[PDB]
RNA sequence: GGCGGGCCUGAGGCGGCGGGGGCGACGGGCGGAACUUAAGCAUAUCAGUACGCCCCGGAGGAGAAACCAACCGGGAUUCCCC
RNA sequence: AGGGCCCCGCCCGAGAGGGUGCAAGCCCCGUACGGCGAGUAGCGCUGCUUGAGCGUGCAGCGCGAAGGGAGGCGCGGCCCUUCCAAGGCUAAAUACGCCCCGGGACCGAUAGCGGACCAAGUAGCGCGAGCGAACGGUGAAAA
RNA sequence: CCACGCGCCGCGGCGAGCCCGAGGGAGCCCCCGCGGCGGAGCGAGCGCGAGACGCCCCGGGCCCGCCAUGCCCCUGCGGGCG
RNA sequence: ACAGCGUCGCGAGGGCCGCACCCGGCGCUGGCGCGACGUGAUUUCUGCCCAGUGCCACGACCGUCACCGUGAAGCGAUCCGC
């Protein structure tokens, strides 16, 4: 047999990201631990494969000469020209990143740093927001729902920006036909057209081929599979459509 | 058989001829007190302090390697618990 | 195939590659006449001295041999007492020292003392003429021979005083011994556990 | 150095123990080769062969502490059943051996002499080479170690001429047990197995 | 002696004998064919010397 | 607080002096097959072989006993006959 | 064209050979002949190896001595015989190509090296790693 | 075809013997030259250890071991004789 | 193949692949996301069955099932246990 198509994925030889043109990637400094630090929304771009508008803003050069420009995946309501602060003592607006604790119960929140400075982690996807829900003075660690809806705790100093993310309801349009994933798939990596399992020869795919195509064994795979038997799903602790 | 048997073996007359060095024992004891006990040591001196020594006889083949070394290292040891 | 004794060869290894195992000897010849040139240029360069050593007399190990005499490495520390002279020396008067060797007999040291002092006696040293006429040992210096066995002629009676009657008995009573002794133990120790 | 001989064989001792634990976490904190400005154990330098003479050089090599996993690609090794192992081989050499071979690759001109032991940890153990230089004017009229110019004794640690190698090859074994492999490992095979066909036959 | 040749079949069904060809299409290395190996090649292991009591 | 003086670890640069690569052999250290043989085939066998890799030298390796033996004993190594 | 025959001789410490226009000791070159000892040993558990078998040598990890090793059946107790591991050096006798020299009861141009040829690892062929041929003779003199 | 084991058969030398072993000899086809193998078996081993006959062959009879058995004994789980 | 339709894993101290190791891809990504699967635009729908075989449990520990550890023993290997 053969290395079936997903153990090839990992080498990045033709698989890899279509990375080029892309805008850019989208640090808590002592004046914004401190207080909060203004900037102007230069402009807001479209970066290659991420279907949510990314800004551009600039903010003095604290370090001490200089505007040093950033790159933030922009929540829905921005302004060219827009007044963004950034820091603890930044009020609640859409597009002001402060630390979550200070973020108010229920304020939507975008681009949740997993832990303090982490400079990103979160809800960073089209249309995606986070709720602030439940503050534990005593460990400092403020519950917030993450877009799946599993509430992780994360720590008070962690920050994020206030709104939700745009590009919201990008999903919700149906691509009618093959050419718009074509051209949605050439900006990502190249992953489409995705050929089935059953349609190869017993050769390459698990799946196989037999005089009658067919799944053969129950798709279902265990978590402890070697990396060549995890072909169907995965782990799967219940299947089928239900309620 | 190891040796062929001669009823008299000797007709030709045969040979007769076949320490501590005390000064490094004076090496040793400027170290012990400079180092202390092993920690196998200790548990075999606690053993024999308290629960018999056939345990701390066998603690020492395991933790050392030979019967022979170990009943050395129950004497060596031995003189510590029974002497406090 | 019919009665053959199997084959005890073995299978040839590395016969057409690797490890040249072949080695044919094509140069016995040639091997014999370039040893005794360069043998005959070792004796040039001491004219006067021998090219091989005294070596001491020693009996050869194992009881199948032990007892013809063979040449060995050396003479001991003992047996150069016996000629009275200190390693060093004696590797002046071309006698060779094994200093590991241990005479294991005080008979062993008097053959060697005897075959000492036979060097030291028979060399001359020299510190013009002589040197030039001096005529240098050629073989192994002294090759012990051994002697060829005799008959000694002794008295019947005399000897019949040594031997038990019935020698036989004598020598089985000794040779299964352990065995029989052996025997008592498991023989007693069953009759201690009963009665 | 008696008094230092002695101190040392007591390693499990809390004195030696704090230093071996600041002592791992320096070598740790530090780069694979490093030259050590003096034999960090002077009494095993001196008895392995090490005088404060100009052209000897000490440096000291870190070697990973683990069973062997062999080259074989995806993990598996296409021969007959026998040869099917890849995670479970054990090296041929010790790590001493290992230690040397490394420091004489990265040192070609230096010749290596002997390796003593500086400290271990379980991820990694620290040998400390000896090392001499061949073309100093003190080592090359230096009677007791002009043996290292010779240019036999080129690349000690590539032929495994050392005392690793003599540890490996079982050389230091005498007697019944190292009879098959004294000339060599490999030569004491080819003598055995050769057919003389003496001319004479 | 003739070895020094890279000859592989051609097989059947190219209708030329099989015998080890090379990469032309010309004989080698078979104990008939032109610069091929002797059969059994002369060696040195005969014992050109016989012995006498 | 700063600023020199040694000791000690570490930097740059110069001077001299070495290293590298080449040999279809022999010699050392490695990593290491499989066809083959077992009338099949898994241990075995080919074989501590090819091949890969790194090393010297005119030789190389080895070598002065933590040796053999059990005797009316030998006594570093290597090679030969058996 | 004799280096052929036929009569006769000469030299040999040289009658090995090669050349010369036919078979040459004596036609030429030659040849014989001269001269100037501690992270160790051990032990346990695995792998690797050996003829070494309750283990020949090795290694990983764990654990680690002091009088300690060996004696070819293990394990304890008692002796004996023999040696000092965990550091090094050291000629000799042994091996072997390229390279040069001699001899072959060797092959004599489909043979013998792939390659006896004024230009063979060449003409060529293959992207490449690589593969790899064929081809000697006029005569005493080009007359 | 050639080497190398092994089984026979013929022949040559020598015969309770026999042997160009490796080597060494101003030595190469000449001299000198050890193991080996045979001369005794049998038993797993401790061990024990052959004679009585005959052209030859074949059989018979006994003798040596290994395996039981009886008896007698001396230097006794040992020796002898059946 | 495809648009659509479902199923499935996964919150990064994570999924899933590369990979002798050193460690790399998705990822200049973050669940409107990355992967793994089926089915194959719409219109209309999608019955019943968990026996078996798969899979899943901040579903427990019933029994069985290792190395270490630890008990009892034996001089000591070792063996019985837990």
């Amino acid at each position: 047999g053969r290395r079936i198509r997903v153990q090839r994925k990992g080498a990045g030889s033709v698989f890899r990201a279509h990375v080029a043109r892309r805008l850019g990637a989208a640090a808590n400094d002592f004046a914004e631990r401190t207080g909060s630090v203004r900037g102007v929304v230069k402009a807001i771009l479209h970066d290659r494969g991420r279907g949510a508008p990314l800004a551009r803003v600039q903010f003095p050069n604290m370090r001490g000469e200089g505007r040093v420009n950033e790159l933030f995946i922009a929540p829905e309501g921005m302004y060219t020209g827009q007044e963004v602060f950034s820091g603890n003592k930044a009020t609640l607006h859409i597009g002001n990143i402060l630390p979550v604790g200070n973020i108010p119960e229920g304020t939507y929140v975008c681009n949740v740093e997993e832990k303090p400075m982490d400079r990103g982690c979160l809800a960073r996807a089209s249309g995606t927001y986070c709720l602030v829900v439940a503050h534990n003075m005593e460990t400092n660690k403020t519950r917030i729902r993450l877009p799946s809806g599993q509430k992780k705790l994360i720590s008070s100093k962690a920050r994020a920006m206030i709104g939700l993310v745009a590009g919201g309801g990008r999903t919700d349009k149906p691509l009618l036909k093959a050419g718009n994933a074509y051209h949605k798939y050439k900006a990502k990596r190249n992953c489409w057209p995705v050929v089935r399992g059953v349609a190869m020869n017993p050769v390459d795919h698990p799946h196989g081929g037999g005089n009658h195509q067919h799944i053969g064994v129950s798709s279902c795979v265990p978590r402890n599979a070697v990396p060549g038997q995890k072909v169907g799903l995965i782990a799967a602790r219940r299947t089928g459509c239900s309620g | 058989p190891g040796k062929v048997f001669n009823l008299k073996k000797g007709g030709a007359v045969v040979r007769i001829v076949r320490k501590t060095k005390p000064h490094q024992e004076f090496v040793k004891s400027i170290i012990q007190e400079c180092t202390g006990m092993a920690p196998y040591e200790m548990h075999i001196i606690e053993l024999l302090r308290m629960n018999k020594d056939r345990h701390a006889l066998r603690y020492a083949k395991k933790r050392l390697g030979n019967i022979k070394r170990a009943k050395a290292k129950r004497d060596q040891l031995s003189v510590y618990a029974r002497n406090i | 195939g019919r009665n053959v004794a199997f084959s005890n060869m073995r299978r040839y290894k590395c016969t057409n590659k690797g490890p040249n195992l072949i080695k044919n000897w094509f140069n016995q010849p040639a091997r014999k006449i370039r040893r005794r040139q360069t043998r005959l240029q070792k004796a040039k360069a001491i004219f006067p001295c021998p090219l091989q050593k005294l070596r001491p007399s020693v009996t050869r190990c194992s009881q199948k041999f032990n007892l013809t005499q063979r040449i060995g490495r050396g003479f001991t520390l003992r047996e150069l007492q016996g000629v009275g002279l200190s390693a060093g020396k004696a590797r002046q008067i071309g006698i060779a020292v094994d200093p590991r060797r241990k005479n294991k007999s005080e008979e062993s040291v008097a053959r060697n003392v005897a075959r000492l002092k036979e060097y030291l006696s028979k060399v001359t040293i020299f510190s013009p003429e002589e040197i030039q006429q001096a005529i240098q040992h050629q073989g192994v210096v002294m090759p012990v021979v051994n002697p060829k066995p005799v008959i000694t002629t002794g008295s019947i009676a005399e000897a019949k005083k040594e031997v038990p009657e019935n020698l036989f008995m004598y020598l089985r009573n000794a040779r299964t011994a352990r065995n029989r002794a052996r025997l008592a133990k498991r023989d007693a120790e069953r009759e201690a556990a009963a009665k | 150095y008696k008094y230092v001989q002695e101190l040392w064989r007591k390693k499990q001792s809390e004195a030696l123990h704090y230093l071996f634990r600041l002592r791992t976490w320096e070598y740790r904190q530090l780069n694979a080769i490093k030259r050590c400005s003096h034999p960090t154990r002077p009494e095993k330098a001196r008895r392995l062969g090490y005088k404060a003479k100009r052209g000897y050089v000490v440096y000291r090599v870190r070697v990973r502490r683990g069973g062997r996993k062999r080259q074989c690609v995806h993990g598996i090794s296409y021969g007959k059943p026998r040869n099917i192992g890849i995670v479970g081989l054990k090296p041929s050499r010790s790590l001493r051996a290992l230690a040397e071979q490394k420091v004489g690759r990265r040192l070609p001109s230096l010749r290596v002499l002997n390796s003593y032991w500086v400290a271990q940890d379980g991820s990694y153990k620290w040998y400390e080479v000896i090392l001499i230089d061949p073309f100093h004017p003190w080592i090359r009229n230096d009677p007791k170690i002009n043996w290292i110019c010779n240019p036999v004794m080129k690349r000690r640690e590539c032929r495994g001429l050392t005392s690793a190698g003599r540890k490996a090859r079982g050389l230091h074994n005498k007697g019944i047990g190292a009879m098959k492999l004294r000339p060599s490992k490999r030569a004491a095979w080819k003598r055995n197995h050769t057919r003389s066909l003496r001319r004479y036959r | 002696a003739g070895v020094q040749c890279t000859a592989h079949s051609w097989g059947p069904g190219r209708a030329v004998a099989r015998l080890p060809r090379k990469h032309g299409g010309i004989g080698a290395y078979a104990n008939f064919a032109r610069g091929g190996h002797m059969a059994h090649p002369t060696t040195v292991i005969r014992r050109w010397c016989r012995k006498v009591n």
